RNA sequence: AUCGCUUCUCGGCCUUUUGGCUAAGAUCAAGUGUAGUAUCUGUUCUUAUCAGUUUAAUAUCUGAUGUCCUCUCGAGGAC
């Protein structure tokens, strides 16, 4: 969704933008890692394939 | 019968009717 | 400095009704989708 | 079939859950699920 | 005779309104001579101290005086229980607020999104 | 004009108020037969006698609603 709210001081604004692009980084860093895990064999935890299928 | 309300339900009744069904503030603790 | 209050549409910790209106705020068309049509028209 | 009771239902509900909870909006209301409250507000 | 005006402004420091009140304050004490002088003939050149210069142990005041202040402590906080003017229960206009902190919240909504 | 008290109105605070995270954390919602009573609800009733039917009495039901002139069911009169 693209997030745009009303009257908030650009500060603000540029340190919320900043941090969300760290943790979407984060994100998707770990769902590529598992993702090359699950496919070639490593895990069979049974979380991290349902977590793995929603990130993707 | 069915035939047409006269009024209607619309939405603030409603609203309204919860915000005065207010027995969830209770009675005060009783002062001794 | 004024810091507005978030109205979440996935969090409504204490239950609190808000009305449409401020819940709801907090398209392009090429000029090339002409020239295909007629063209398949024609 | 929509009954001007349900929809004004759905007024308040939407109203007062979000927009993104149409499980328990749908549960508010007899004989609709959520897939047809969402269509009714969209 | 004479004339005046101060008008209201943003708060815009807890200082401001501070040093306003002290204005008030201070614009009300009168000060009795006597006592200023007779103290005064007592002590002398100890009147006029430096942050530094000059020492006495403690002056002890008479009760009479410390009502004077107590007096003025009540008069200050109850103005200061005032600070907050509160609007009437009014119920004339349409409710969508279900208790008084869903109704106070929808009120800084109404003044955030216009 | 000034001081104080009271009444109403308005502005400003009103952060003093939305416990954190994930795979929106996940998921989903399946019954009588007969009549009948009562209660709600909706509704419907000035028109003038009299005859009858009827009924404890009402009611209901049925049946018509003084002649002559005349002017506009209406009116002044010979009656």
């Amino acid at each position: 969704i693209p997030w745009k709210v009303p009257g908030l001081p650009t500060p603000i604004e540029n340190m919320i933008l900043r941090y969300v692009k760290a943790k979407a980084d984060w994100w998707t860093n770990t769902a590529h890692y598992n993702r090359e895990r699950i496919r070639r064999g490593a895990t069979v935890d049974k979380t991290v394939c349902k977590k793995n299928l929603g990130r993707l | 019968n069915k035939a047409p309300a006269e009024v209607q339900i619309t939405a603030e009744q409603l609203l309204r009717e919860a915000k005065e069904r207010e027995l969830e503030l209770l009675p005060p603790p009783p002062q001794q | 400095w004024k810091i507005p209050p978030c109205i979440s549409n996935w969090k409504n910790a204490k239950g609190y009704t808000i009305p449409l209106d401020k819940r709801l705020a907090a398209v392009h068309i090429n000029e090339n989708f002409a020239k295909l049509a007629e063209a398949l028209y024609i | 079939v929509w009954r001007n009771t349900e929809d004004e239902i759905l007024k308040a509900a939407v109203m007062k859950y979000g927009k993104n909870q149409w499980s328990r909006i749908a549960s508010l209301l007899h004989r609709k699920s959520a897939k047809q409250c969402k269509a009714r507000w969209y | 005779k004479k004339k005046r005006k101060n008008p209201d402004l943003g708060f815009s420091d807890y200082a401001a309104a501070q040093l306003r009140q002290y204005h008030r304050l201070t614009k009300q004490i009168k000060p009795d001579m006597e006592t200023y002088e007779r103290l005064r003939e007592k002590h002398g050149e100890e009147f006029f101290p430096t942050s530094n210069s000059l020492l006495h142990g403690t002056h002890v005041p008479s009760t009479e005086e410390i009502d004077r202040m107590v007096i003025d402590l009540e008069k200050q906080i109850e103005k200061r229980d005032k600070y907050s003017r509160r609007r009437p229960y009014n119920d004339d206009a349409d409710i969508d607020y279900i208790n008084e902190r869903n109704a106070k919240f929808n009120k800084k909504a109404e003044r955030f999104y216009g």
